[PDB]
RNA sequence: CCUCCUAAAGAGUAACGGAGGAGCACGAAGGUUGGCUAAUCCUGGUCGGACAUCAGGAGGUUAGUGCAAUGGCAUAAGCCAGCUUGACUGCGAGCGUGACGGCGCGAGCAGGUGCGAAAGCAGGUCAUAGUGAUCCGGUGGUUCUGAAUGGAAGGGCCAUC
RNA sequence: CAACCCGAUGCAAACUGCGAAUACCGGAGAAUGUUAUCACGGGAGACACACGGCGGGUGCUAACGUCCGUC
RNA sequence: GCCUGGCGGCCGUAGCGCGGUGGUCCCACCUGACCCCAUGCCGAACUCAGAAGUGAAACGCCGUAGCGCCGAUGGUAGUGUGGGGUCUCCCCAUGCGAGAGUAGGGAACUGCCAGGC
């Protein structure tokens, strides 16, 4: 929770006076950062799959869920059920300190990162981008790995508009680009 | 069709037996499930099931 | 040609309108192929795998019309 | 709504309670308190109550809804139910699941007398 | 040349009419035709009166057409036997009645509006009339 | 044989009338307990583009239903999982529907099951198609009968091909 | 070039967020009706109908046409 | 009587939207989580032990008629029996009489038990 405590230190503050909030109990909360990484593929190999869930469950202290189809009515194949991803969200403890891995080692363990997206949000308030390219970060081994990586990230605020997410992580040292 | 019919006997020595129809073609394992035997007037394990 | 054929009998409907008789269980409507076209309520129940509307113990038959989106309902009471 | 989703999950019961007309005895329960009631058929008028939201039973208690704290409250509706000359009745778990505190009160209220 | 595009189904029964149609009053235009009676519009006949009815107002104004065929209307070829299936769809007829609105004009003069279904009413089976827009 | 319209708001109705389907499928796609709920669009996201997976918002049975159509379904019948064998045996108040043969619905009772803390639910599948009477025989069971008597062949009865 | 959506206008046997007359089913009541009603049993004949009215399929809302419902 | 919770009646003039609003009573979030129990990943949900905080969200109220919804009187359509004209349609007598639309209504009402003022 280190991060998690300067929340309510630093931040709170900085958004009660500035967002000019009337409740601590409204201040935008982190909540919970997502994880997906829709791998895909599996036909051919299918044991990438499997792969880009144990990556994950390094990325993540937690247990990847190997999410499966839906539609069926896929051009690149796909029959209702069929492996194609893991999400993997974040639990409240691991999440923050996850918040905490990336922003200070993995946005950092970068690849050319010249500034982040500005725009990632979306219209309720809330972020998603894509590292492009899984940075080999605290995983298991790193030169030990296999066909490259990449995935997704959100984070998900309870802000009531894309605004009050730039507050947020502002607030916290994301990188960001400006 | 492609159903044959199957005949689940009593595992007691009681020569009564259920009737009802499989798809050996796709569950080769002899079927059992236990029933009730009239003869013996309690339940018991039936097998016999292609 | 093709057009042609067609299903039998199949009667189905409402053999036991309003109050009635209502023996040991006549049958008060074997309208199948429903559930909300009549619900089974009150002393009456039922409702065996043909969606026909049972009705138990003797009496009178209400045909009613309760509980959220409209939803028929069918009961007996005494008489 | 969190509320709106444990209510469908006993709205099945709660309507077989209704087809069998058995005076049934409603539990509801909240983080800060364990309520308890036994209505009647009609589903209109309560026969019966006791719920740790009474200053008599939350006295005694040390924490509302902490299970051993949250039994007292069933064995009071027994007996409360009881003396009425109320016995044999249905248990509607309100779609709480049937394990921590409505599990208890309900050994509580079952080990008091109650038949059900 | 005016028939639905698709349709759940090949033919319609027979059936019938019952008078007074529903487009009663102008409310496109601020003339048009009138029923007057009872029949059915061959979706041919239709056309053939718009054509005259185009080719008279110039092209000045808007014109509508409050009618549709959409009725399917078979027969049955010549030597042939009865009874041996519903015969085939032929052509698409437009069941109208009294008070029926047939079509509408609007940027035109009612004196060229008026003597223009006129030469329309021409190529028509039932008996039509003029007709305003009529505050109400 | 099943579904809709024809069919005039009970049932039922004809045509070489207008339109489709069945001759099966499932040891789970049955039972119960526990839990879940869509389609679609918008927006923002590595490779992800019309269309995979992810996040939110709108949306609300327009999804789904093993297979036609109609009716039905959120207490879901729709979906997931645990454990199971009630797709049990003997009966059956009372009904529906047939000229009849017959077909259908069925609470409750007796014996034994299963699932559940429990109330309770389960006598196959959401229902309605998935079917062949009789005879002549085949198989298993039965101390019913068995042409002087004891057996036996054969016959009956029950299950079944 | 145009669907979706929005407002204004229609169409439907296999459309329905509405909805009659009315028929039908059951209950109570008076009057009337040589029991008209139901059950069982002896004897039947009859299962080519026709026209007209009304509601329809089919035909051309043709036929002293044809196939139903009903009087 | 004011407010709140549990359980029902009745199910849109009871709903939706929008604005205001209530709090450490009740409720809600909320805290903590080895554990009971739980996640085809997550203490999100279920589950347990409970502060600190806040009514922000939800919920409950109140106001508001923009979207629902209820909705006549009158006229219109249809129709039973009797009669009439008639190209397949319609008229008259007389009973029954819609649908849509208009007037207008309308921001639910109500019982039982419990807890706060
Ligand atoms: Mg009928
Ligand atoms: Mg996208
Ligand atoms: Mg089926
Ligand atoms: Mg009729
Ligand atoms: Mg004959
Ligand atoms: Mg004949
Ligand atoms: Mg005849
Ligand atoms: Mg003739």
């Amino acid at each position: 929770a280190k991060l998690h405590d300067y929340y309510k230190d630093e931040v709170v503050k900085k958004l009660m006076t500035e967002f000019n909030y009337n409740s601590v109990m409204q201040v935008p909360r982190v909540e919970k950062i997502t994880l997906n990484m829709g791998v895909g593929e599996a036909i051919a190999d299918k044991k990438l799959l499997d792969n880009a869930a144990a990556d994950l469950a390094a990325i993540s202290g937690q247990k990847p869920l190997i999410t499966k189809a839906r539609k069926s009515v896929a051009g690149f194949k796909i029959r209702q059920g069929y492996p194609i991803g893991c999400k993997v969200t974040l639990r409240g403890e691991r999440m923050w300190e996850f918040f905490e891995r990336l922003i200070t080692i993995a946005v950092p363990r970068i690849r050319d990162f010249r500034g982040l997206s500005a725009k990632s949000f979306d219209g309720r308030g809330n972020y998603s981008m894509g590292v492009r390219e899984q940075i080999i970060f605290p995983e298991i081994d790193y030169d030990k790995v296999d066909r490259v990586r990449g995935l997704d990230i959100t984070i998900t605020t309870t802000a009531k508009s894309d605004e009050e997410g730039r507050a947020l992580l502002a607030a916290f040292d994301f990188p960001f680009r400006k | 069709g492609i159903r044959e019919k199957i005949k689940l006997v009593s595992s007691a020595g009681t020569g009564h037996f259920y009737t009802t129809t499989k798809n050996k073609r796709t569950k080769p394992e002899k079927l059992e499930l236990k029933k009730f035997d009239p003869v013996v007037r309690q339940h018991v394990i039936y097998k016999e099931a292609k | 040609g093709g057009s042609t054929r067609n299903g039998r009998d199949s009667e189905a409907k409402r053999l036991g309108v309003k109050r009635f008789g209502g023996e040991s269980v006549l049958a008060g409507s074997i309208i199948v192929r429903q559930r909300g076209t009549k619900f089974h309520a009150g002393a009456n129940v039922g409702c065996g795998r043909d969606h026909t509307l049972f009705a138990k113990a003797d009496g009178k038959v209400k045909f009613e019309v309760k509980g959220p989106k409209n939803r028929k309902f069918i009961s007996i009471e005494a008489e | 709504d969190k509320k709106s989703a444990r209510i469908r999950r006993a709205t099945r019961a709660r309507r077989k309670l209704q087809e069998l007309g058995a005076t049934r005895l409603v539990v509801h329960r909240t983080p800060r308190h364990i309520y308890a009631q036994v209505i009647a058929p009609n589903g209109s008028e309560v026969l019966v109550a006791a719920s740790t939201v009474e200053k008599a039973i939350a006295e005694q208690l040390k924490y509302t809804g902490n299970k051993d704290a949250a039994a007292a409250v069933g064995k009071a509706v027994a007996e409360r139910a009881l003396e009425k000359g109320i016995k044999d009745v249905s248990f509607d778990r309100s779609g709480f699941q049937y394990h921590g505190r409505v599990q208890a009160l309900a050994d509580a209220a079952r080990e008091a007398g109650l038949q059900f | 040349m005016l028939q639905p595009k698709r349709t759940k189904f090949r033919k319609m029964h027979k059936g019938r009419n019952r008078g007074l149609a529903q487009g009663t009053d102008v409310s496109f235009g601020s003339f048009g035709l009138k029923a007057v009676g009872r029949g059915r519009l061959t979706a041919r006949q239709i056309e053939a009166a718009r054509r005259a009815m185009t080719r008279a107002v110039k092209r000045q104004g808007k014109i509508w057409i409050r009618v549709f065929p959409d009725k399917p209307i078979t027969e049955k070829p010549l030597a042939v036997r009865m009874g041996k299936g519903k015969g085939n769809v032929e052509y698409w007829v437009a069941l109208i009645q009294p008070g029926k609105v047939l079509y509408e004009m609007d940027g035109v003069p009612e004196e060229l509006a008026r003597e223009a279904f006129k030469l329309a009413a021409a190529k028509l089976p039932i008996k039509t009339t003029f007709v305003t827009k009529t505050v109400m």
